[PDB]
């Protein structure tokens, strides 16, 4: 039994990644109202707690942060804003559960499109680092593999 | 051989049946069927032959009484108002859909050429042998393109299709019989609600008019008169459902109102002349806190860097570009302005010209700013945004926990009933795509944060430890009474307020709280367990009866993931499987409001909360209450 949490600003790819991992877009219809919606066996069971759609409700992310064990700080590489929003989330994790060390991973989503790129690999590396893509299914599984190891 | 198949089913010999079965093995339309099924078909399959081209097998609108396979020749699939829609050839089958859905024939089948041979299976035979084993997808085609795709999910339901064919399908399948009023409305409800995503009024209204005036291209005078009359009865039925769904929201749509006003004239004129629509004309005549409309106007303040402001008067549904324009009018300038939202904590977001109805999407203490891009990083919050500095315990402590929770739920219900079903659709698929307001949803969703932060504010402004324990005790009571009134939203808002880092830190307060209320809260916190897709909450809400306010952030989550997890278009066709899922979620909200809900000093307090939503401030206040 494991609980991983996906964090980041809106329009980043949190939900796309979440669905792409647990089931996959298009290949099957996605029903987010059933018990197994966010659970995927991998050799152990994982529940993905995603703050997509509920970013405006600060209490929702905190509840997920409490119950979380792994954390994914996702950002778009077409948006300068999203990289700068990560520092705060990093801190807020170390407050709800109240510790010094917490298993997490930085994630750079939307790498497939680079004719709209404004952020570089440079900056993310300076801050675990992956340049993933939810739609192109690049590194989607890898993101959640690193967290169970940690 | 022909004679053998021309014999009545009950007149077939054992040797006849053996010969027929062997032939059925060469027919490729039957190859997906079992041995068992195929020999049952041997004593049922009827050989039909027609010599003349242009011979009619069946007409549109007729009852589905047969399924056909083409042995020799070809047929035209003919639909009123579009002629030959496609042709079927040797090896193809038709007539399945009407039979299985017990629906009228959606098209006519006419012999394309001279001398055609068919294998026919009549209805009662099809239903006992093939009904749940010939489960081929029904793929209706026009101009060698898929146009409607139907599957067993037991009848065939629309999985995907073009907006036009989806409409044609839901029109034809309307049953007018009074005993089916509920069933008909339920079937249409998905299209009626979800059309704004795939077939907006600018297309739907012209289409409805075209269908209303559609005439059959086949039949005797009476046969034609009756078909057209019933076609008209069906279109009126859909318009009524369409009009009911929108309600007051039609006022926001000039195209839709123009259509409806003219449609009423059409129908009233036709009623007089054809001596019809006696039940439906009066229903249509009827149609020809309070919810905020997109056309309503607001006096909104937009702030400059030096904290002076402009008051603008614009519609609620105004775009950011329209807001920028209104600011540029009063400041009298054309010097590249951007609109930026700002939190009490100084966090800034640049809004895009594309965005509409932004006023209600601000945080509780958020403000709107207009500045050139160079000023973005220098912007600093207004003192107004930082919330109260002294508590209000002295006021609401003197108020009953039961009275507070009741006035909360009363106010919550007024706010919840202001939210239109369609606002959930608009919010999920993005406001800019519809240019419609979700102001009612925006404000109701904001209320969850308001209640949450109200709790945290009052606790953090309460310096006396004795009274602070009395506060925690009182909130838990207010929460408990909210859960009783079935206001789960406000219940979770209080619980989550107590869960807040600034409140959960205060050990000396929590420890001094009676273990009676320690256990109450621990149970409340367990109802929040995100485990197994919030199973704890979902089971709780399922048990409850109609008049209830659900946990709103979870509803918004479901909607978000239904949208991102599923494509809107599959093969350039509307993914109607997705459309149903969204519609189901909205209907759940409809079910929660299907029943109504059963001290002016308490009312005024509950409806005028002044709250700190700055987490940094609340954490610092918490730290000097208990270091
Ligand atoms: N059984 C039939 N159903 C519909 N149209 C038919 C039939 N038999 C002949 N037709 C003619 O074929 C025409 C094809 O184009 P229309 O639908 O405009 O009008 C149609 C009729 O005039
Ligand atoms: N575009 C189409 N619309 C309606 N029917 C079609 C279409 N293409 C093929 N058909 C076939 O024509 C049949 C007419 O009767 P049914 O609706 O029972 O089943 C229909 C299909 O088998």
């Amino acid at each position: 039994e494991y609980k991983l949490v996906v964090l980041g600003s809106g329009g980043v790819g949190k939900s796309a990644l979440t669905v792409q991992f647990v089931q996959g877009i298009f290949v099957e219809k996605y029903d987010p109202t059933i018990e197994d919606s966010y659970r995927k066996q991998v050799q152990c069971m994982l529940e993905i707690l995603d703050t997509a759609g509920t970013e405006q409700f600060t209490a929702m992310r905190d509840l997920y942060m409490k119950n979380g064990q792994g954390f994914a700080l996702v950002y778009s590489i077409t948006a300068q804003s999203t990289f700068n929003d990560l520092q705060d989330l990093r801190e807020q994790i170390l407050r709800v559960k109240d510790t010094d060390d917490v298993p997490m991973i930085l994630v750079g989503n939307k790498c497939d499109l680079e004719d709209e790129r404004v952020v570089g690999k440079e900056q993310g590396q300076n801050l675990a680092f992956l340049e993933s893509s939810a739609k192109s299914k690049i590194n989607v599984n890898e993101i959640f593999y690193d967290l169970v190891r940690q | 051989m022909r004679m053998i198949l021309r014999k009545p089913p009950g007149q077939r010999t054992v040797d006849d049946l053996e010969i027929i079965y062997d032939e059925l093995l060469h027919i490729k339309a039957l190859s997906h069927l079992s041995t068992t099924v195929k020999r049952e078909l041997a004593g049922v399959l009827i050989f039909e032959s027609h010599a003349k081209g242009g011979t009619v097998l069946f007409n549109q609108g007729e009852e589905g009484t047969s399924w056909y396979i083409i042995l020799k020749g070809s047929v035209n699939v003919v639909i009123y108002g579009k002629g030959v829609v496609c042709t079927l050839h040797e090896g193809d089958d038709f007539g399945k859909l009407a039979l299985v859905n017990d629906a009228p024939r959606a098209a006519s089948i006419v012999l394309r050429e001279d001398n055609c041979h068919f294998l026919r299976v009549d209805k009662e035979d099809f239903n006992r042998i093939l009904r749940d084993v010939e489960a081929n997808t029904v793929r209706l085609k026009e101009h060698d393109q898929d146009v409607l795709v139907l599957e067993k999910v037991q009848k065939y339901t629309v999985m995907s299709g073009t907006p036009e064919k989806i409409l044609e399908h839901f029109l034809e399948t309307i049953r007018l019989e009074p005993s089916l009023n509920e069933a008909t409305d339920s079937v249409l409800n998905d299209f009626v609600m979800m059309h704004c995503v795939f077939m907006p009024n600018t297309q739907l209204c012209p289409a409805l008019v075209a269908h209303y005036h559609a005439q059959p291209s086949q039949g005797t005078e009476q046969e034609r008169m009756d078909y057209a009359l019933n076609n008209k009865r069906r279109v009126i039925r859909l318009v009524l459902q369409w009009a009911a769904m929108y309600g007051d929201l039609l006022q926001e749509d000039d195209v839709a109102m123009a259509f409806l006003e003219e449609f009423y004239v059409s129908v009233s004129d036709d009623a007089r002349m054809m001596a019809a629509f006696k039940e439906q004309l009066p229903e249509l005549e009827k149609i020809v806190r309070q919810p905020i409309r997109g056309s309503d106007e607001v006096l909104f303040k937009v702030y400059c860097i030096d904290h002076t402001y402009t008051t603008i008067r614009v519609p609620v549904a105004a775009s950011v570009k329209e807001v920028i324009s209104a600011v540029a009018d009063k400041l009298g300038s054309g010097e590249g302005l951007i609109i930026v939202k700002m939190n009490s904590g100084g966090e800034k977001v640049v809004l895009k010209s594309n965005d509409v109805s932004v006023f209600t999407t601000l945080t509780i203490n958020g403000r709107l700013f207009a500045c050139p891009r160079e000023q973005f990083d220098s912007l600093t919050p207004l003192p107004e945004q930082e919330g109260p500095t002294t508590g209000t315990v002295g006021t609401f402590e003197l108020m009953s926990s039961k009275d507070l929770a009741y006035q909360m739920t009363t106010y919550d219900w007024e706010l919840f009933n202001c939210v239109h079903e369609l606002e959930l659709i608009y919010h999920t698929f993005g406001r800019h795509n519809f240019k419609k307001t979700t102001a009612n949803l925006d404000l109701f969703l904001r209320r969850f944060n308001e209640i949450q932060f109200w709790v945290v504010t009052e606790v953090c402004l309460c310096s006396q430890l004795s009274k602070r324990v009395q506060l925690l005790k009182k909130f838990i009571k207010i929460a408990a009474h909210c859960k009783e009134y079935k206001n789960l939203n406000s219940f979770f808002a209080i619980v989550m307020g107590l869960s807040n880092v600034a409140v959960s830190r205060l050990a000396l307060t929590w420890e001094k709280l009676p273990s009676k209320f320690k256990k109450f809260y621990a149970e409340f916190e367990s109802l929040m367990d995100p485990s197994r897709n919030h199973r704890a909450y979902r089971l709780t809400a399922a048990k409850l009866e109609p008049p209830l306010i659900p946990f709103m952030p979870l509803l918004i989550k479901d909607m978000t993931f239904t949208h991102e997890g599923n494509k809107t278009f599959i093969d350039n066709l509307v993914n109607f499987e997705k459309m149903r899922m969204i519609a189901n979620t909205a209907r759940t909200v409809r079910y929660y409001r299907s029943q109504p809900f059963n001290h002016q000093d308490v009312r005024s307090y509950v409806r005028q909360l002044n709250v700190i939503d700055n987490q940094r401030t609340l954490s610092q206040m918490s730290h000097r209450l208990e270091p």
